RNA sequence: UGAAGAGUUUGAUCAUGGCUCAGAUUGAACGCUGGCGGCAGGCCUAACACAUGCAAGUCGAACGGUAACAGGAAGAAGCUUGCUUCUUUGCUGACGAGUGGCGGACGGGUGAGUAAUGUCUGGGAAACUGCCUGAUGGAGGGGGAUAACUACUGGAAACGGUAGCUAAUACCGCAUAACGUCGCAAGACCAAAGAGGGGGACCUUCGGGCCUCUUGCCAUCGGAUGUGCCCAGAUGGGAUUAGCUAGUAGGUGGGGUAACGGCUCACCUAGGCGACGAUCCCUAGCUGGUCUGAGAGGAUGACCAGCCACACUGGAACUGAGACACGGUCCAGACUCCUACGGGAGGCAGCAGUGGGGAAUAUUGCACAAUGGGCGCAAGCCUGAUGCAGCCAUGCCGCGUGUAUGAAGAAGGCCUUCGGGUUGUAAAGUACUUUCAGCGGGGAGGAAGGGAGUAAAGUUAAUACCUUUGCUCAUUGACGUUACCCGCAGAAGAAGCACCGGCUAACUCCGUGCCAGCAGCCGCGGUAAUACGGAGGGUGCAAGCGUUAAUCGGAAUUACUGGGCGUAAAGCGCACGCAGGCGGUUUGUUAAGUCAGAUGUGAAAUCCCCGGGCUCAACCUGGGAACUGCAUCUGAUACUGGC
């Protein structure tokens, strides 16, 4: 059962939030198939926000995964 | 107290009065078909065959013996009766 | 931790004047400094070469106030990248923010103006750094906030660096008490072009 | 085809099998001496002319036994 | 590419040689002392047992029923007599249990068992997929019980036994037979259910029909991760441990599974493993990695990511896409709590607490607000998950315990070229200033969906209901004395501990008189002991200091890198044979060794190296190296191997 989905990453005062496409068995964190960018919280002297590769993505939407509403509208804003 | 183990207890009964019912039927109409090679001619065998065969059907469309355990038991009796005189 | 007590015996060990209660009752001496450590030194001397090096290994640190473990963190940084250890942790301890705010003059001593930075009063990039652990970048800003410019111990600092000469290396508009660092000092510019033959073997084994 | 070598035969006690002796050849891993090293695979003939002593060609395939995971090509050399 | 060497046998002196040490790593331990913020760590022992409470529930948009709240209806007309009480009823929004469904196999805990056909790396062929998310069709109608509830029989009761009621999207047929399967063949076989809303024309007990939106049922073929099965190549130690194996090794007939196979039953054979180490014992889970050192090779696999195995103990079964099933079933064992005497029921190596076993290891913490996962068409519910506080110097990191004034040196001590020196500017008393804590006033961000509006030819029957990405408005917070900002008091709330003959930095007075003691090593102690005691002074680390242990280093002290055998350990009395190790001088062939170039794999994290942000580093991370390998092609052909 694979989905395209925000990853919990960095955890407390200041995460990262990678953003992947990774099968739902067992672990919410555990093993992925395709790391795609990242959201990163932190704009302070950077344009490195809300990246994502689009011919990654695009090779598992419709075609053997699913997508997760928390990226359904990122991929329209990608370092927008 | 409850989980699935206190439905399974009584419900698991009445599947081995369905199911394992239909196990035995079937080993039965299977068993009268090794009687049918001793009766001196292959016609009345071939009649004890496809009264056989719509048992083990009735296993294969369902979907339990579908895999290879259907087309075993349909060819093991198959060469039985092409044996005969 | 950091040093506490009678401040005379400082002076003493290091031979030299540290700033310490050094108005009138540093003129002339008559104090022991440049004179008597201790009270022995000419009767049974070892002159031992592990107590030079010990000595440096003192020596070294004090000046700019840090501590055994500080002093071989920035030894860690000086040591990569091929060794002249001594020119290349140079550049790390004279950017710290106690010898910055020293070196634009509000405080008499680099532990004056750790305790200014602490006080809430130093701020850099246009925001507020109360640690002396912090490394200047180049071209950047360096400023008082209003609420310590009129302290009798800041003008008393201004007015000290005020009869001295300027480091290069730094600018301050004392119309505004605020300005850049240029660069990391050069060894052979902020003293001399020497070897020290004990810093370039300093500490482990 | 995945594997295929060729051995010497020291067991021919059965009658769709024999066993094969095979060398390694390989340098040891801190002694830096190379070494013949000796192993041995048991393999499928049902033909039964090969014998004991023969040089034989051999290939790789999946299990037709336990521990039986090689079958006979040909007879390279006959030892009489 | 990184680079610690020294001490001791003796009259000794050079060699040789045992012993021992300085350093780094740690979840460490004892003891003395211990101030303030942060990141990490906090039963590696008995795989020993557990009080109290909580850990996987959920759905009325299937529905028999009604715990609860407010309403609708019907009664008593209540006393609680001026209100909206009491008692019924599923009418309605709803929902304590029951039926039914989805998922309970994950998220946590742990290293006992296991030297393993376990596991990793790299490949392989005979093998899986409920749900999720597509794709083509069906979308008709019946038959048969029962929980809840009510009684009978026993108990105080959990609850056993026994009669009765009754509903289904539950349970089972018939017709149909698909994108399924079979015989030459008439043919032979496997289904299924609606439900909530809305509305144009017309009918209407204006709920119903009909149409239509949202969402369900059944079959079959995909999409794509992951699971089973097998084979090379490696894994702690050992041979003054040599034999071990009847399902073991192999054949010949019959069976079982989703598939492999001595998986399994029977009839026959004597094989197989083992000195390149089987049998057996102690120890030990596997990899990414970690990490000592000049490096090799080991050591070490707590934390984070992925495997194995365990679930007090042993052994089975039921069910599913998936279980030799943590907190399920069931039998038996070992241990325990409750009794009115019917007997009954358990297992915290989850989260918090408690007792043993020990050198030794958190609160009987706040809430579900958000986010993940489970259920729900959705508002929501569930959570010791997770957010998010405490406790503990166990490691590291940032930051402390304030400033001025003060004598040819007060009083005391210590040592007196008896002249002075020195603790020490330290103290007294006198004046200034506060980082950090304490205490106030202000005060975020984590908040969005949801409630209402607006808009979208939304899917329709375009702006009813409903519904969604944005936009306009009122809002949703456990943590919290939070992040951050400004103030209110007072130096207030704060400094230890070894070391001082030599290695080894700090000096040498008196007492004791081989005692009393010291100690890591050398060595010290009988009348000035630089080594003990007692001293005053002096050095170094520092919220640490001393005193140890584990695992390495120094250790070449198991020798690859890198030894010893004339005499400092050991050349074995001599010749014969031999697995293995080495092999003339050339041409031709092969590409196994080797070497070259491609396609892969060596996950993410990480040392090294280059960029960025948190007040710096740690931390959070963008990139490049690297994991020297192991595979799949193509290629050179000198030399070792093979022909």
């Amino acid at each position: 059962m694979v989905t395209i989905r925000l990853a919990r990453h960095g955890a407390k005062k200041r995460p990262f939030y990678q953003v992947v496409v990774a099968d739902s068995r067992n672990a919410r964190n555990g093993r992925f198939i395709e790391r795609v960018g990242f959201f990163n919280p932190i704009a302070s002297e950077k344009e490195e926000g809300t990246r994502l590769d689009l011919d990654r993505i695009a090779h598992w939407v419709g075609q053997g995964a699913t997508i997760s509403d928390r990226v359904a509208a990122l991929i329209k804003e990608v370092n927008k | 107290n409850i989980k699935s183990a206190k439905k399974r207890a009584i419900q698991s009964e009445k599947a081995r009065k369905h199911n394992a019912s239909r196990r035995s039927m079937m080993r039965t109409f299977i068993k009268k078909v090794y009687a049918a090679i001793e009766a001196g001619d292959k016609a009345a065998a071939q009649k004890a065959f496809n009264e056989m065969q719509p048992i083990v059907d009735r296993q294969a469309a369902k979907g339990l013996i579908h895999k290879n355990k259907a087309a075993r038991h349909k060819a093991n009796l198959t060469a039985q009766i092409n044996k005969l005189a | 931790a950091r040093y506490l007590g009678p401040k005379l015996k400082l002076s003493r060990r290091e031979g030299t004047d540290l700033f310490l209660k050094s108005g009138v009752r540093a003129i002339d001496t008559k104090c022991k400094i440049e004179q008597a450590p201790g009270q022995h030194g000419a009767r049974k001397p070892r002159l031992s070469d592990y107590g030079v090096q010990l000595r440096e290994k003192q020596k070294v640190r004090r000046i700019y106030g840090v501590l055994e473990r500080q002093f071989r963190n920035y030894y860690k940084e000086a040591a990569r990248l091929k060794g002249n250890t001594g020119e290349n942790l140079l550049a790390l301890l004279e950017g710290r923010l106690d010898n910055v705010v020293y070196r634009m003059g509000f405080g008499a001593t680099r532990a004056e103006a750790r305790q200014l930075v602490s006080h809430k009063a130093i701020m850099v990039n246009g925001r507020v750094v109360n640690i002396a652990s912090y490394q200047v970048s180049p071209n950047d800003v360096v400023s008082i906030r209003e609420k310590a410019k009129k302290q009798s111990r800041v003008k008393a600092a201004l007015e000290l660096a005020e009869q001295r000469e300027k480091p290069t290396w730094l600018e301050v508009d004392a119309g505004k008490m605020e300005g850049t660092f240029k660069r990391k000092p050069e060894r052979s510019d902020l003293s001399a072009d020497i070897n020290e033959h004990l810093i370039v073997e300093l500490y482990s084994k | 085809k995945i594997r295929t070598l060729q051995g010497r035969v020291v067991s021919d006690k059965m009658e769709k099998s024999i066993v094969v002796a095979i060398e390694r050849f390989v340098k040891h891993p801190i002694y830096g001496k190379f070494i013949k090293r000796t192993t041995k695979l048991h393999v499928h003939d049902e033909n039964n002319e090969c014998g004991i002593g023969d040089v034989v060609e051999i290939r790789e395939c999946r299990p037709l036994s336990k521990t039986k995971s090689w079958t006979l090509v040909r007879v390279v050399e006959k030892a009489v």
